[PDB]
């Protein structure tokens, strides 16, 4: 979630 | 990114010298928990820079990144500690020998890192073995929660072949990868007193790193 | 036995083959207990008859093996699951799928390790492979009160050429070695499961299984 | 100590 965040800039 | 699989190894390995994160300043359990969560968010965008990485499924980038980050880390904290004594540099400015790192409140910890530290310098790893190496350590990961299987070890392949084909220019590979499972020990010792560091509640941590932990 | 790593690997592996232990019976956390204790035994002889183990001091003979020894009994675990799917044959009369092994008191371990049984199928393992690579493993220790880590350093590259030497009758020994990690991850899940047990005081354990816990 | 007696037997 922050995580997926991070990857999908 | 994908065609530096295809082309020699010297272009791949270039690569991954340029895209190694810069040097990390800290600014003392707290320090740890502070420089910790910045170097997952330089992992997260290093990983993208592997080539082959942003291929995988978005799920599956997340299941590798979770299971593998303390792992980039560690490694991380032994390269820059392999020109040293009994000391591990965890940033520019913060360098600890054991006792240093009693204090930090670590307990163990400094010990388990030099064996690991200590087993990489007896190898006298270069620049361009470690890149590939933990190229090949985020590749090899083994979550539970990995969908296509075949599309990580696809990916785990290249880049062995890639430190292959750059050791060609030979055992050599193969005492590179018996490292691993010591680097994989270690890190999960991190992970376990970092854990137990969240149960007690008195140091902070930001958003991503609980999230890490957690995960 | 030294003159095995001198001579053809046909010889070394045909070696290997003929002291691996033979078929454990059983006769339910009790019962893996005492499994473990007589595997053990089985394990210690197995260690001496791997040419160059017995040239190393007596007390690094004891460090490797009180580290690496649930290392062994897992891959051996896992050897024998090869074949099966959900299941782990702990025994010739002692197969588990999942299920039942959260009822013979193991919690989350059958999952942990049929992790590691998938990742060895997913290679096809031949027979020759594992004894070299068990073997292998015993020489990758990473004990902390090792004295003489030349001569363990020594040994453990003899068992690598003698792996590499036997692929090459070309990729295939790395993908071999990168399941060192997942196997060393998982013996220490096991270990930490039977530490626990030991604590609750409830289930007996003989002596060597008490002392290689406390190791 | 009993690994020490399995060894050296």
């Amino acid at each position: 979630s922050e995580l997926l965040k991070y990857l999908t800039t | 990114l994908e065609v530096l699989f295809q082309g020699p190894v010297n272009a791949l390995v270039s690569h991954l010298l340029v895209v190694e994160p810069e040097k990390l300043y800290a600014m003392a359990v707290a320090t740890l928990c502070d420089l910790f969560d910045r170097e997952i968010v330089v992992t997260i965008s290093w990983a993208k820079s592997i080539p082959g990485f942003s291929s995988l499924s978005l799920s599956d980038q997340m299941s590798v990144l979770q299971s593998v980050w303390m792992e980039v880390l560690v490694l991380g904290v032994a390269q820059r500690s392999l020109p040293l004594q009994d000391e591990l540099a965890f940033a520019e400015d913060l360098v600890l020998d054991e006792e240093g790192a009693r204090a930090a409140g670590l307990g163990e910890l400094g010990a388990a890192l030099l064996q690991l530290v200590r087993r990489l310098q007896a190898l006298r790893l270069e620049r361009e073995e470690y890149v590939l190496l933990k190229a090949l350590a985020l590749a090899n990961s083994d979550s539970v929660h990995i969908e296509d299987a075949e599309a990580v070890e696809q990916l785990r392949e290249a880049l062995h072949e890639a430190l292959l084909e750059y050791e060609a220019g030979r055992r050599r590979a193969g005492r590179l990868l018996l490292t691993l499972p010591l680097l994989r020990q270690t890190a999960g010792k991190v992970l376990a007193h970092f854990y137990g560091v969240k149960l007690e509640g008195k140091v902070p941590m930001h958003k991503l790193f609980l999230e890490m932990l957690e995960a």
